RNA sequence: GUGGUAAUGCGAUUGCCAGGUAACAAAUCAAUCCUCCCACGGUGAGCUUUCUUUCACCAUAAUCCAUCUCCGGCUUUGCUGGGGCUUGGGCCUUUUUACUUCUCGCGUUGUUCGGGGGCUCAAGAUUGAAAAAUGCAGCUCUCGUACUGUUUGUUGUGAGUUCUAUUAAAGCAAAAACCUGGGG
RNA sequence: UUGCCACUCAGAACUGCUUACGGCGGGGAAUCCAACUGUAUAAUUAAAACAUAGGUUUGU
RNA sequence: UACACGAGUUGUUCGGAAACUGAGCACAACGUUAUAUCGUUUUGUUAGGAAAGUGAAGGUGUGGGCCAUAACUGAAAAGGGGCAACAGAGAACCUGGGUUAUAUUCCAAAAAGAAAUUGCAUGUGG
């Protein structure tokens, strides 16, 4: 109703304090591990920083990569908003599980989708920088 | 004072440690790193 | 030194990439963190600082100034203010009353805050030790004690002298007179006890 | 010195004409509160590990201690005992 | 048979700076100075001025040479906001960005 | 000066290049190994028939 | 009930005389009381510096008023104000 | 650069901006410190017609290392994490307090937070290194010669730590260097 | 539920000084002056003088 | 503590300076003055054009570029310098001991030891 997989949100009070990053798995209630409501998400420690327009080349690539975390950040620790990606949380929102020997190829593939969703023209403010 | 003392005593300086006197004069102490004994120079600079 | 509360207003440098810090005389009720309007199309909340000229009549503005552009002059001290009594859009001229009764005109470019300084009602707890008093001026500069003239002896004053202290002419001294006797009620134009 | 220090700990102190400063400044008042109050609050904190219901009867009498009512730790167990009863007297009788 | 002391340096005034008194293993007890221990690091004296947490109160020359994460967390402002102070400032730079695009563009 | 907490990394850090002495210490309930390197002494002090061992070689 | 007709005064005992001491007691008094803050609701505001008053509850420091946390000119300042914005407006 | 829902952990860099430290009058109050006392136990010398034990000594520096294991598991071959010392803080997470409740401190107050775990924080202890060959010192004997002891607990007062009350028409310096961050 | 680490006060008798280091306000009644703490004629004047708070005035 | 002779003061770390700012000072400039040794002068000077800190193309050993120092330019950058604190700020060292008199200053190699620290260097870690 608020935080359907697929919306983005911000991802207040951690490590990764103002960065935005997209809802792909919420949780109600776990037992012993998450008595918070446990709602994964990934979402970007890298921006691709602005394209230059200028020596369009490699560097182009070396400055627009999207470095993709993995956490399932408690709810009192976004802030939902209006928009959307739409990243398949029926397609990709399955096969990016959290468990062990996972997050090591899990993370590299909603990392490569963030790589060609962000070559293509899909959002462009998601992949902006929150300025605070 | 430990290049001159090189200069003009073939030995090594570790520590040189000075004062001045109350007389204007510049003491100086100095260690012969512990190779070139002391007592060995005074005989030979004739102190 | 001072009976009104100076609350530092920080803006952005229109021109640089900085924040310059402005120090302003505070109106009262302004409070930190209150984003301060100081322009020509500002608002008039209390605590703005917009034009003379465009602020309504019959309004309260403290920290007014004279002259456009000398950063705000008159109606400063605690608690005083002016208020707008009549603007001459002919002749672009606003007359304020200062908060001494003795109301002027001023142009209507000028810029002034909305309120009253801070600080109000400071002159009416009295001080009731001489003590206090010592502490008021050791901010502000130095006169305190203030010694009677008529108790000094007559080298360092034309009042001091006699068997008994008493002035031996009249107090009232002339505006043309020189300095040194321009001393006691200067210029009087009306004496005493009303 | 050890022979008064040994004749001074169990009795034989000081007396009307060994006094010299005033009690208030030989005995302090404001540590005999002190110390008599650390003991009313460090026996009400005890008091609520196990001990009666620790919400109001426990802050009712939180301020009975800075009040001067109890003047003693024992002064203190009495005025609980004579309430924890009909604490679980109250809650005998009821049918 | 309870020695006196001296101040040692050549400083021999009580300044809140000395502030020396310790037993020797030689038994000559005698007295070194103290560091002045700094308030730590704080938040800006505006915005409530308080200490920060994981931030360490190191002086002049232990600030200058020990690690850079003895002084910051690993958020967005570490070491000179608190979470408190960050929490609030990420949803005031997105609500108002979202009052704004919405009212700032209602007119078409 | 640091107190080495191991046999291999001492071993390493005691058969350094610096080695301005390694001054053999027996006191009561144990046997301390001083490594005198250039700006620290690296000791090791050990509860075992091992002080011995490593005593004629190191 | 100690002290039963000059109060916070009573810090002088004979000196000053009666009615400086009475004049200086009403506004002795207030800088002293905790004030309401229409921003966290309860009443918090101290007297930090002469017209300054902090609300260490609202963490939050509104300027203006000597002895009081508006001097009641303000009162009617504040209101002109709006007054003579939003009937000056609508 | 990478981890913990989160407090925040960890790893090896050159210019602007923004902060921070430097940087703060005195109070009252609780542990270290040191001083002193007492109970200790140990050493030396004193008193002795008597009467008895009096007094002395018993020390641990800067700078460091890590909280030994309670426990996984009482050491199989030892994991899931090598966390812990406590009391003052500031917080975090998770479940609550509205019948006025409650949390407070010696004290002028906090909530509109109440418990269970965690995250740090600065005092401060602890084991370990320094560090005992040092040092104080007695000794069996004869500066040589050796070794036998290398002890902490209690109180009280204090200096700082603790809590950026009170007089304030008194509100109780500034700056470099340094530090962190945003942009890089 | 009676175990171990506290010198403060209170009372009792007992006895003996009505003789006991040191340190430690004489008090009351008034009149006058200044309200007060304060300052001040270093080397004869500490006051009732100055200050002072308060009150008023003048200029601006 | 006289007279005479002889000696005696040891520092990477202590104090000071190098290197902070305060009350304040006032060189310059500028003004004024017959005249200055006068006045202004950091809450920032001056009718007022008050400065290499960086980044660079090109130059250079050599199989025309691998790579490297360097020259001499010159990138934005407002607010001239400069003093003034042996109690403010700041400040990398602690014990043990062997002078007739110095020691947080001296001790030499089982440094009597143990540290911290600045500069430049070689090199193991990416
Ligand atoms: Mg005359
Ligand atoms: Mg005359
Ligand atoms: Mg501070
Ligand atoms: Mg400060
Ligand atoms: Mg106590
Ligand atoms: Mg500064
Ligand atoms: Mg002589
Ligand atoms: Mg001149």
């Amino acid at each position: 109703k608020f935080l359907k997989p697929g919306k983005v949100v911000i991802v207040t009070a951690g490590r990764y304090a103002g960065h935005k990053a997209v809802i792909v798995q919420n949780s109600d209630i776990a037992t012993k591990e998450r008595p918070y409501g446990r709602a994964l998400l990934a979402g970007i420690k890298k921006y691709p920083k602005k394209v230059v327009r200028g020596m369009s080349k490699q560097t182009i690539a070396r400055r627009s990569q999207v470095g993709v975390f993995l956490r399932v950040v408690n709810h009192k620790h976004f802030l939902p908003t209006r928009y959307n990606v739409d990243m398949s949380k029926e397609l990709r929102g399955k096969i990016n599980v959290s468990d062990a020997s996972k997050r090591s190829r899990s993370k590299r593939l909603v990392r490569h989708v963030f790589q060609a969703r962000y070559n293509a023209g899909s959002s462009m403010w998601f992949f902006q920088r929150l300025r605070f | 004072i430990k290049k001159a003392m090189r200069k003009l005593y073939q030995v090594k300086a570790v520590k040189v440690n000075t004062l001045i006197r109350p007389d204007g004069l510049k003491k100086a102490y100095i260690r012969l790193s512990a190779a070139h004994d002391a007592l060995d120079t005074a005989n030979k600079i004739g102190l | 030194g001072r009976g009104a509360a100076l609350a530092r207003v920080e803006f952005r440098h229109p021109y640089k990439f900085r924040r310059v810090k402005e120090l302003m005389v505070a109106p009262e009720g302004m409070f930190t963190g209150q984003s301060v309007f100081c322009g020509q199309k500002a608002p008039l909340a209390i605590g703005n600082v917009l034009p003379l000229g465009q602020i309504t009549e019959g309004c309260i503005v403290c920290n007014v100034e004279a002259k456009p552009g000398d950063r705000g002059t008159l109606a400063r001290a605690s608690g005083d203010y002016c208020i707008i009594i009549s603007h001459n859009h002919e002749t672009g001229r606003t007359r304020l009353k200062l908060p001494s009764g003795q109301k002027k005109s001023v142009p209507s470019t000028s810029r002034a805050m909305i309120g009253i300084i801070s600080g109000g009602g400071r002159i009416e707890k009295p001080v009731l030790k001489a003590g206090n008093s010592f502490y008021r001026f050791r901010g502000k500069r130095n006169c305190w004690p203030k010694v009677r003239g008529v108790a000094r002896n007559p080298v360092e004053h034309p009042h001091g002298g006699g068997n008994h202290q008493h002035i031996g002419h009249p107090s009232t001294v002339s505006r043309h007179s020189p300095p040194g006797q321009k001393v006691g009620l200067i210029a009087a134009r009306r004496t005493g006890r009303i | 010195w050890r022979k008064m220090k040994e004749a001074k700990d169990m009795g034989r102190h000081n007396g009307v004409g060994r006094r010299e400063g005033s009690r208030e400044a030989r005995m302090p008042s404001k540590e005999l509160w002190m110390r008599r109050l650390r003991i009313l609050r460090r026996l009400l904190r005890k008091y609520r590990a196990d001990k009666k219901i620790d919400r109001h009867v426990y802050r009712d009498l939180y301020v009975r201690a800075k009040g001067n009512v109890f003047r003693n730790k024992r002064n203190l167990v009495e005025h609980i005992h004579k309430i924890k009863n009909e604490k679980k007297k109250e809650r005998q009788l009821a049918e | 048979s309870c020695p006196r002391v001296q101040y040692r340096r050549r400083m021999h005034y009580a300044t809140r700076g000395n502030r020396m008194m310790v037993r020797t293993p030689g038994n000559k007890l005698v007295m070194q100075k103290r560091a002045k221990r700094s308030q730590g690091i704080h938040t800006p004296w505006v915005l409530g001025h308080k200490r920060l947490g994981g931030t360490k109160a190191l002086r002049h020359i232990d600030a200058r040479l020990a690690s850079r994460h003895e002084k910051s967390v690993s958020r967005a402002y570490g070491g000179v906001l608190s979470h408190d102070q960050v929490r609030d400032r990420v949803v005031r730079a997105f609500l108002v960005e979202e009052q704004r695009i919405v009212k700032q563009a209602l007119k078409e | 000066p640091r107190e080495i907490k191991t046999l291999k990394e001492f071993l390493a850090i005691c058969s350094r290049k610096d080695a301005r002495c390694v001054k053999v210490k027996h006191n009561p309930s144990a046997t301390k190994f001083k490594v005198r390197c250039s700006r620290y002494l690296y000791t090791l002090v050990v509860n075992d028939k091992k002080k011995a061992d490593k005593i004629e070689r190191s | 009930k100690r002290t039963v007709k000059m109060g916070v005064m009573g810090r002088y005992g004979t000196r000053y005389g009666a009615n400086p001491r009475k004049r200086a007691k009403k506004l002795e008094v207030s800088q002293h009381a905790k004030h309401f803050c229409s921003f966290c609701g309860k009443f918090a505001f101290r007297r930090k510096a002469v017209g300054i008053w902090r609300c260490d509850g609202c963490s939050k420091t509104v300027a203006g008023g000597a002895y009081t946390l508006s001097t009641p000119n303000n009162s009617t300042v504040r209101s002109t104000v709006r007054r003579l914005r939003e009937l000056a407006k609508i």
